[PDB]
């Protein structure tokens, strides 16, 4: 069920020259590359332990390909202003994600590609991987220009190929780190914030991969407050369900953690 | 990067004859394949575009084939007219697709059938007086090939053909001459 | 590996 | 124009230990756009050496951020998390809880 | 007007400053760069996708670029060096990856760099009126013309009969030739064909003129040498029809 994926971002700043742009790559939730333009001489360079082995060959060609998205996205930013009828004078973000999925046999599952201008999706890849398709009506043109240009036959051979035979080679570099199931150390601490109400915070601690339910419920028969998954910043991730219940009632509750590497649901109650 | 081969380098064919000027290019993603002409001392003009969703473009007895999978385009000229000579360049986008590689192009010779060959050499004066000559060989055959000369004291040119329209008349000629006394006779072989 | 090739709109 | 404000998560790495080292988190998420001022206090003191993750964004198109510093934290020392965006009218200090 | 390259010819001696002018008309997006050498084809020296957006090509080294606007892409080599002696084409397109991908080329700017100018000579010029075993054998009357002695390989030859250039009964050699094929800058020598009618050339009310616009040194170019100055000219050789 592992991916490779990369997020890009172009930012236009009027008056101060080029648009920023930075590329990520992650392998699953793990970020390996990035490029950032916003440098002397911006170059694709390692962020991962495990990807500092390649060669010259390989961050020279990342490099190559990156700046290359960057001098086309800065044009892509330029023709959005124009479709929307923008101001020269104001910033605007062009994102670009793109992903390969393998299944459980290790085969290509599923590829995948969108764009969004200032946070709205603006251009899809089809399921198919045949077409680009329009979302709101001011990306039709961008429909009509890249399938005139079989934009998603050059898109679809990556997506099916390359980005494939790579993440086959990135999973083996750094197996270590990438195929081990780190299981969320879980607990749950008691917070009064009231006299009549105390929060109950069912805890999730550096656990791999990002996935993870967690759920209150209730002996007998639950509204939640769920936080942003974070990262510990050691690759590991963190997060927390926070449940309000009457003080005096907290061992009623039960948490219910779901993560890939327990064998079955972890069951939490808090014991005063 | 993006790496176009032009087969072959050079090409001599008989007019009449059918003939295929190839290209092949190692990364086959590109978005367009293009064809030009270039003639001695001028730029280039493009004789046929082929899209990478299309399979063939035909212009007149020109027709270019493409195939992405093998990775080469085939320009096909039907039935060869002299005025074919040119040299012909190949160009694919390349893998940023922001501009045009190009090969090392194909110069394309497409002889003038001589109907009557007349070999002959001949001495020509210098209009100016001087005593100054030039030996002229002339009416030979397309296939005949001129001897370069090797002597640093002799100079001998290639042939080129001339159109005498007004007659319909063809012929080739290759031009000899040296700043010696010591013959147009046993000049050019 | 980044594609080759970004999407002109 | 989407114009999201960030959500900040202000956290050490390992659970809180006195006079042992550790890693103070400032996490920044659900933000758009990708401009942000984002600098760890301590006790009201902008800290110096502070590391930020590369810019990428979720599902949503909304960006996320990690700032983050080594730190021994201690009973009386005061960590923060200051953030500014379009989206507020102020900077936004988010103070270094251990029970969040 | 389509893509507009100047100048036509330039000589420079080693280390000297040059901008390649080209502009489009077409409000063309896409513009490119590139040099001509014998058997190389055409190598991509730097290439625009837009206004402001200029990138390296294949071989990008001793050379700038900018795009201020839509319409001009100037090329400037900083510091001339004798490899850059080549011919270096400017191109444009609506398109690179759709289906308006045609690309439009300039003329081109023939380029020699030079360490001394003192190798620079215009090209002198002689006519060689037809044999009489030719008139008498084949009806037909061959005119050779030969330019000597010209460097660098800058020369244009025209025909003119009563004052108008023919385009026809005509052939220049492909090649000029090394007067000195050991010497490596050895003076060229270039031979052309008219052929006409016996006839035509027994006429005496008809002129023919060999000419040879020979290309080299500017007003700007100093020159100090005891020898006129070997400036971009016309050298021209006559002859007059007769029995």
């Amino acid at each position: 069920s592992h991916s490779l994926k990369y997020f890009h971002t172009s930012v236009s700043r009027p008056g101060r020259g080029e648009p920023r742009f930075i590329s990520v790559g992650y392998v699953d939730d793990t970020q390996f590359v990035r490029f950032d333009n916003d440098a002397a001489s911006p170059r694709m360079v390692p962020r991962a332990p495990w990807m500092e082995q390649e060669g010259s060959e390989y961050w020279d060609r990342e490099t190559r390909s990156a700046r290359d998205t960057a001098q086309i996205f800065r044009v892509n930013l330029r023709t959005l202003r124009g479709y929307y009828n923008q101001s020269e004078a104001g910033s605007h973000t062009l994102q670009w994600m793109h992903g390969c999925e393998l299944g459980p046999d290790g085969r290509f599952l599923r590829g995948y590609e969108q764009c969004a201008y200032d946070g709205k999706d603006y251009l899809t890849l089809n399921e198919d991987l045949r077409s680009w398709t329009a979302v709101d009506t001011a990306a039709q043109i961008s429909e009509q220009k890249s399938n005139d240009a079989s934009e998603a036959e050059h898109q679809r051979a990556y997506l099916e190929d390359t980005c494939v035979e790579w993440l086959h080679k990135y999973l083996e570099k750094g197996k270590e780190t990438l195929l081990h199931l780190e299981p969320p150390k879980t607990h749950v601490t008691h917070h009064p914030i009231s006299d009549h109400e105390a929060t109950l915070r069912c805890w999730a601690l550096g656990f791999y991969p990002a996935e993870i339910t967690l759920t209150w419920q209730q002996d007998g028969e639950q509204d939640t407050e769920l936080v942003e998954t974070r990262p510990a910043g050691d690759g590991t991730f963190q997060k927390w369900a926070a449940v309000v219940v009457p003080s005096g009632e907290e061992q009623r509750y039960t948490c219910h953690v779901q993560h890939e590497g327990l064998p079955e649901p972890v069951t939490l109650r808090w014991k005063p | 990067a993006q790496e176009v081969t032009q087969i072959p380098a050079a090409l001599s064919v008989p007019e009449g004859e059918n003939l295929v000027l190839n290209c092949s290019f190692t990364d086959s993603a590109i978005y367009n394949l293009q064809w030009f002409r270039q003639d001695p001392g001028k730029g280039l003009t493009s004789l046929l575009l082929i899209q990478s969703s299309q399979r063939e473009q035909t212009s007149g007895r020109l027709n270019a084939s493409l195939d992405k999978s093998s990775g080469r385009s085939t320009l096909y000229i039907a039935a060869s007219q002299p005025g074919d000579s040119a040299t012909y360049l190949c160009a694919v986008t390349n893998q940023a697709g922001t501009a045009l590689i190009f090969g090392k192009g194909t110069t394309l010779s497409v002889s003038s059938n001589i109907q009557n060959p007349d070999p002959a050499v001949y001495q020509l004066r210098d209009s100016k007086s001087s005593d100054k000559s030039v030996c002229l060989f002339t009416d030979f055959d397309s296939q005949t090939n001129v001897s370069q000369s090797k002597d640093s004291d002799v100079y001998i040119t290639d042939k080129c053909v001339l159109d005498m329209r007004s007659m319909d008349f063809k012929s080739n000629s290759a031009v000899a001459w040296s700043n010696k006394s010591d013959a147009c006779a046993n000049a050019f072989n | 590996r980044l594609p080759a090739k970004a999407p002109l709109a | 124009m989407i114009q999201r404000t960030p959500k900040i998560q202000v956290y050490s790495r390992h659970p809180a230990e006195n006079g042992k080292s550790n890693f103070l988190n400032c996490y920044v998420s659900g933000f758009h756009p990708s401009d942000i001022e984002v600098d760890l206090l301590k006790n009201g003191e902008r800290i110096e050496k502070v590391e930020h993750s590369d810019l990428s964004f979720s599902k949503d198109w909304s960006f996320y951020l990690l700032y983050y510093t080594e730190f021994t934290p201690t009973e009386k020392d005061e960590y923060a998390c200051r953030v500014n965006h379009v989206t507020l009218s102020q900077p936004k200090i988010v103070k270094w809880d251990r029970d969040m | 007007a389509g893509v507009t390259q100047t100048p036509k010819f330039q000589v420079l001696k080693t280390g000297q400053s040059m901008t390649l002018q080209c502009s489009q008309d077409m409000n063309h997006e896409y513009m490119s760069w590139y040099r001509q050498d014998p058997g190389m084809g055409l190598r991509l020296i730097h290439y625009s996708v837009g206004a402001g957006i200029t990138d390296q090509g294949e071989v990008p080294n001793g050379y700038n670029v900018s795009r201020s606007t839509t319409e001009d892409f100037p090329l400037r080599l900083l510091s001339a060096a004798p490899s850059q002696t080549s011919v270096y084409f400017c191109a444009s397109s609506y398109s690179i990856r759709g289906s308006r991908g045609e690309q439009f080329f300039g003329p081109g700017t023939r380029l020699t760099v030079l360490e001394d100018l003192k190798n620079v000579f215009p090209p002198e010029v002689a006519v060689f009126e037809p044999s009489e075993a030719e008139i008498s054998h084949t009806q037909k009357a061959t005119l050779v013309c030969l330019a000597t002695g010209f460097y660098p390989d800058h020369v244009e030859l025209s025909w003119w009969v009563n004052g108008k250039e023919v385009h026809s009964g005509v052939c220049t050699d492909p090649q000029p030739l090394k007067e000195q094929p050991a010497l490596n800058d050895s003076r060229y020598a270039l031979s052309s064909r008219l052929r006409v009618s016996a006839t035509f050339w027994q006429d005496p009310r008809n002129h023919f003129r060999c000419q040879v616009q020979f290309y080299g040194l500017s007003e700007n170019d100093e020159w100090t040498q005891d020898r006129a100055k070997p400036v971009t000219q016309i050298v021209s050789a006559e002859a007059w029809g007769r029995a």
